[PDB]
């Protein structure tokens, strides 16, 4: 699914990379392509973290989305209690007409 | 019915403020979890699964075999 | 009389109006 | 809209109070059956007549009152219904300058 | 499952290909091509085994990863302040109920047909 689409753009982040290092190591000095390599290494690490860390976050606990639920309705019965009032308000606009 | 008024009584529900999401949804121990892990992160796991581009993996995420092998030659300096 | 009899109305719902309004704050 | 302020809310309670406000409570008048035209069909009593001239008439002519004192409509009846200081002052019915 | 193995096997690759560009030129540079070119066909797989599945990024969950915190801390605060939220509102309805019962109260004592009729309602 969307880790799925994440893995993929990871992949296609990596080959872009690896191109980069062949374009250093063949137009860059024999000490800028091998840094430009451990750089290229050290982003594709950082997107393996990522992607561990969206795999933790796919798991671990399950209720993000019902608690950000429950705080939608709460929200929602208060802006109903203030629509209350301000029904109350017109009303009375219309009392003294 | 001479009386008149005497509206409607509006009958008990089960969705009221009372039950928390702890207890409406029985994540009570989520927020127990939650609480434990407050009283004891990400970043420090994984500084301690490693040795130690943050915006350019988000941006990611948000978006010849034998050459490449030979091509080797011109680096490791 | 009068208009004081319909000014106490008005207010009457004018607490409750406010009540509510308290409440929910 | 928020308000809720102590002094906000303080300054409701005087205004409101104002505008509105032992027993010393009007006699409890009891219902007409039959009314001056339509009820009783008694047309003009020339009795009726003369009782809303002179004589103390509980409803047409005024409002008793308890203690007996009689306020007659062109009079303003002051009285204290809830068991308080705060005493309910009832402006003149006529108030013909 | 599977693809969380294939994270660790590229991060694994990850770290072996720091470690041999650190150490020296004596690491055989044939290993690390070797080790770049199996990194890159199990990626592919990877994208191919997820390439259709879930479908639900749409949150600042990714913040929160990139925030210096995981589900536990940021997803936590989270929780809490939705609990907090929603205890608040439960205190708030409870003390509209005890206003409204001492009102009642008070009516009652005022005027016995608003009592007679309060105990219709009810």
């Amino acid at each position: 699914r969307l880790s799925t689409l994440i893995e993929f753009l990871l992949h296609r982040a990596y080959s872009e990379l690896m191109v980069l290092t062949d374009l250093l190591p063949r137009k860059s000095d024999v000490e800028r392509k091998i840094e430009i390599v451990q750089f290229a290494s050290r982003t594709r690490q950082l997107f393996v973290r990522l992607l561990a860390l969206v795999k933790w976050a796919n798991n671990a606990g399950k209720v993000e989305k019902c608690a950000m639920i429950s705080s939608f309705l709460d929200q929602q019965a208060i802006l109903f209690v203030d629509t209350l009032d301000r029904l109350a308000s017109l009303a009375r606009d219309a009392l003294v007409h | 019915g001479p009386f008149y008024l005497m509206r409607e009584l509006p009958g008990s529900t089960e969705l009221t403020g009372s039950t928390n999401l702890i207890t409406h949804y029985n994540l009570e121990q989520a927020y127990n979890k939650f609480c434990g892990k407050k009283v004891k992160d990400l970043p420090g796991m994984i500084d301690l699964p490693g040795s130690h581009l943050r915006s350019l993996i988000e941006k990611p995420p948000i978006l010849g075999t034998m050459l490449a092998g030979f091509r080797l030659h011109t680096g490791p300096l | 009389r009068l208009t004081q009899l319909q000014d106490a109305v008005n207010s009457l719902a004018d607490q409750f109006c406010n009540a509510i309004g308290v409440l929910q704050q | 809209l928020s308000r809720n302020e102590i002094i906000q809310s303080y300054l409701s309670r005087q205004s409101s109070l104002l505008s509105s406000s032992a027993r010393q409570l009007h006699v409890l008048v009891p219902q007409s059956p039959p009314t001056d035209l339509p009820g009783l069909t008694r047309e003009v009593t020339q009795d009726d007549l003369d009782r809303i001239q002179a004589s103390q008439w509980p409803g047409v002519n005024g409002c008793q009152d308890t203690q007996g004192n009689w306020y007659d409509w062109t009079q303003c009846i002051s009285l204290d219904p809830h068991g308080d200081d705060g005493r309910l002052n009832i402006l003149p019915y006529v108030c013909l300058d | 499952h599977l693809e969380e193995h294939l994270e660790k096997f590229v991060e694994n690759i990850r770290q072996l290909g720091i470690i041999v560009s650190d150490f020296q030129p004596s690491s055989q540079a044939g290993l690390n091509q070797k080790l770049n070119f199996i990194v890159t066909g199990l990626q592919d797989i990877d994208k191919c085994r997820q390439q259709l599945h879930d479908i639900t990024v749409p949150l600042e969950v990714f913040e929160y990863i990139d925030q210096g915190r995981n589900p536990q801390l940021y997803t936590k605060e989270c929780l809490e302040r939705a609990l907090a939220k929603n205890e608040q509102v439960k205190g708030k309805i409870d003390t509209m109920k005890k206003f409204k019962s001492l009102l009642i109260q008070e009516l009652s004592k005022v005027f016995p047909e608003d009592m007679a009729k309060y105990r219709s309602i009810r």
